RNA sequence: CGGGACCGAGGACCGCGCUCUGCAAGGAUGCUGGCGUAAUGGUCACCAGCGACCCGUCUUGAAACACGGACCAAGGAGUCAAGGUUUUGCGCGAGUGUUUGGGUGUAAAACCCGCACGCGUAAUGAAAGUGAACGUAGGUGAGAGCUUCGGCGCAUCAUCGAC
RNA sequence: AAAGGGAAGCGCUUGUGACCAGACUUGCGCCCGGCGGAUCAUCCGGUGUUCUCACCGGUGCACUCCGCCGGGCUCAGGCCAG
């Protein structure tokens, strides 16, 4: 069903944090390391270089975990996992996790839409 | 069962320890009436208006 | 006076005999206690290995 | 004696086997937890005096504690199942939750989730046919 | 930017036990819930050292006990949080009541002989709730192997 | 346990005379006060001399049995005769004992 | 008395008040329109304005010099043991330590057993040796807590005594 | 598919093109009319309980209860704005 009405969801940054010489070198995966070279300008913080991930960028507590359209994920194996949901279907959308069967993803879905519970990818296997 | 006795009294060295809290209900000892009538009156609520 | 346990018969159903409980059944309950041994006495049964 | 709720609670608080801890919240499978959340508040199998709902074939189905026979597991719930007008459901269930001082503050919780099995245990309306949208999944 | 030369100073005491013991914390919620709500500082002191360690808590004998009940204090109820130990140099054992954290198998029985009565923190909770007419005694904290070579 | 360490946190920031052939065994000779005295005697019996039940019997104690081979003069003893058996005993230890009441005897 | 910009945090009532049928008084509501989908939003590539030295190491005060780096995958560097020390948690407590060994076993596990022994319970002296109460285990000044409201006074500190 | 007048690569912010995740589709509560059934209220008996609250069996004879179907009404509902 629609989700419990909340504050508007604000995101302080939505671009990630990209790892220093990462789009230079193929060996350094993009995922963010700080930089601790003494000389080094990205971590003395000089103005045109990356930014560096800090506390001051963290999501408000009335809305983080919050999907776009209000829920929080919640991984779901079985029926009987969907069905803890009961009492939180405008709060929690059940997502069913990536190795569960095609036939088990149905009786997932079934029980789920006698529920009234958002499936975030109900789509899926079919 | 029965033997379960003898087989504490017979370990030597060792006695069944003495428990540091005497009553485990914590809700029977608070609202016991022994405590709640020396208590102070209650200075606020679980929630607090915002003043300003 | 000490609580009394039900002796049940073959059938599952009560013999109608009660045996006295047992004093250790009135220990304290401690969980640090239980892991600190537990962590103790899991190990003793390992078998060395080395390269 | 040895053994209260408080000191089941401060053994299990940590971990028991009905927790399920995600990123998003923490459950509990516990069969007497309404509203299914981890907290001293609603755990059932901790609390003395506790209640819990389950569906039936048609109605629901709940059970509580008794007090007197903490010891029997076989013989310490007191099962009713109600078949019969969600109305009158209610009315059972809150008053063998509030009426006699039988955790009253789990009142709203128990009407709730009779509430949620009644309307789950309704046929369920078909949904609309998708709607294509864009360049490549139109055409 | 603030030109502070001071420094404003984190707690340097304990809020909590480092202690998992079950029924240390739920003596320490019953004596959070004391002393809020008193206005004891019997409370307040018994809490605080009740977050305390063991060496900061260490034992008081029998002997030390039976010398603090001189002088009109035979009747105040002993409060000690620590372990009470006996002394076997003291022949006779006065009559006392003495509420504790754990008592010497020893000790018990010999002030269950002498006449007292002993205690735990939680039945002091019940019958003192203030800490009326208590005796709040402390073992030798610089009595120890570590502090001597200090 | 090695997770515990702070290496794994430290993880990408990196006189007087000689005595030839001594014998401890001559130099044995361990000592007990006695204001310990009355702890070798069994708790029982113990309680039953300290309240008074025995006005016509005097306990005998023997220290080598209990280990000990001196007696020292640490604390003070009530008014029960004592027999005492020592290899050894300071001059206040049998002030003290002669003074409660009872003899310390000499044995080898 | 106008003109403009940015913002709407909170979420039953409580309060301060006022111009007192009510209110601009402890935080935005009311009315209306178009659309209801890629329209808003997002990702990717590119152009545009502005910004922006190549990393690591070394050196000293710092730069510069110098050294390493063609690229990618996998491997790759404060570990273990013994002995101390401080702190935390636990058990017992003037005691404590079953596991050298013995008994037992569902058999390298678990459970049970005790003599000796180690440490502690007494120190000092090169040694021979001797070995800790004048006193409610002392006086004075503080000192949490308690108090019958006169005082009793934990830990600890300073000082004077006693052994 | 795109860019390129002696380096590219990177940060902030628009735009263009390409490709997408959501959200929405209506719910709740009333007033009528038409259906389909008596697990309406009370009382009686049994049973269980938290010992005053419930379930079960009989009793309702349709101005009462429970669903369904057509309307009408109020409210809450998505995005961008005045």
């Amino acid at each position: 069903v629609a989700a419990k009405k909340h504050v508007p969801i604000v995101k302080k940054r939505t671009k990630r944090f990209m790892r220093h010489q990462s789009d230079r070198f193929k060996c350094l995966d993009s995922a963010w390391r700080k930089p601790k070279g003494i000389d080094n300008r990205v971590r003395r913080r000089f103005k045109g270089n990356l930014a560096m991930p800090s506390i001051g960028y963290g999501s408000n507590k009335k809305t983080k975990h919050m999907m776009p359209s209000g829920h929080k994920a919640f991984l779901v194996h079985n029926v009987k996992d969907v069905e803890l949901l009961l009492m939180h279907n405008r709060t929690y959308a059940a997502e069913i996790a990536h190795n569960v069967s095609s036939r088990k993803r149905i009786d997932i879905i079934t029980r789920a839409k006698q529920l009234g519970v958002k499936v975030t990818n109900a789509k899926a296997k079919v | 069962i029965k033997q379960l006795d003898a087989v504490y009294e017979s370990k030597k060295g060792f006695f069944l320890p003495a428990n540091i809290v005497s009553q485990a209900d914590l809700s029977r000892l608070i609202n016991s009436t022994e405590i709640q009538s020396v208590l102070r009156a209650p200075k606020g609520e679980a929630r607090t208006k915002r003043a300003c | 006076s000490r609580p009394t346990v039900t002796v049940f018969g073959a059938d599952g159903k009560p013999t109608g005999a009660t045996e006295v409980l047992p004093k250790v059944f009135s220990a304290p309950i401690r969980p640090d206690i239980v892991k600190h041994v537990h962590t103790g006495m899991a190990k003793n049964k390992r078998q060395p290995y080395a390269v | 004696s040895n053994v209260s709720a408080d000191l089941i609670w401060e053994v299990s608080r940590n971990y028991n086997s009905f927790l399920v801890k995600q990123r998003t919240g923490t459950f509990s499978r516990d069969a007497l937890n309404l509203t299914n959340q981890h907290s001293r508040k609603h755990a059932g199998f901790v609390n003395d005096k506790a209640l819990g709902i389950v569906p039936a074939e048609k109605g629901v189905k709940v059970i509580a504690k008794k007090v007197k026979a903490a010891n029997k597991p076989a013989s310490s719930l007191y099962t009713v199942t109600y078949k019969s007008t969600a109305r009158k459901a209610y009315k059972a269930i809150a008053s063998q939750a509030a009426k006699h001082g039988y955790r009253a503050d789990l009142r709203q919780a128990a009407v709730a989730r009779a509430s949620a099995i009644l309307r789950s245990q309704r046929p369920v309306k078909p949904e609309p046919p998708k709607k294509l949208r864009g360049a490549a999944a139109r055409r | 930017g603030i030109d502070l030369r001071w420094k404003h100073v984190r707690s340097s005491h304990r809020k909590a036990p480092k202690s998992d013991n079950v029924y240390l914390k739920l003596l320490v919620k019953l004596y959070r819930f004391l002393a809020r709500r008193t206005e004891a500082p019997f409370n307040k002191v018994v809490l605080r050292r009740l977050f305390m360690s063991r060496i900061n808590r260490p034992p008081v004998s029998l002997s030390r006990i039976a010398r603090n009940l001189k002088n009109g204090n035979e009747k105040k109820t002993v409060v000690v949080v620590a372990t009470v130990t006996d002394d076997n140099r003291l022949l006779q054992v006065p009559k006392m009541e003495v509420a504790a954290l754990r008592f010497t198998a020893k000790a018990r029985a010999r002030i269950e002989a002498a006449g007292g009565r002993t205690l735990t923190l939680d039945q002091l909770a019940l019958e003192k709730p203030t800490g009326a007419n208590t005796l709040l005694l402390r073992g030798p904290k610089n009595a120890r192997e570590a502090v001597k070579h200090f | 346990p090695t997770r515990f360490s702070k290496t794994r946190k430290h993880r990408g920031h990196v006189v007087g005379m000689r005595h030839f052939h001594l014998l401890r065994n001559h130099y044995w000779r361990p000592s007990i006060n006695i204001d310990k005295l009355w702890s070798l005697v069994p708790s029982d019996v113990r309680e039953q001399y300290l309240s008074g039940q025995k006005k016509d019997t005097a306990p005998v104690i023997d220290l080598l049995s209990h280990g000990y081979a001196k007696l020292l003069g640490k604390g003070r003893l009530p008014e029960i005769p004592v027999v005492v058996r020592a290899r050894y005993v300071s001059a206040e230890a049998e002030r003290k004992v002669k003074e409660a009441g009872g003899v310390v005897e000499l044995v080898a």
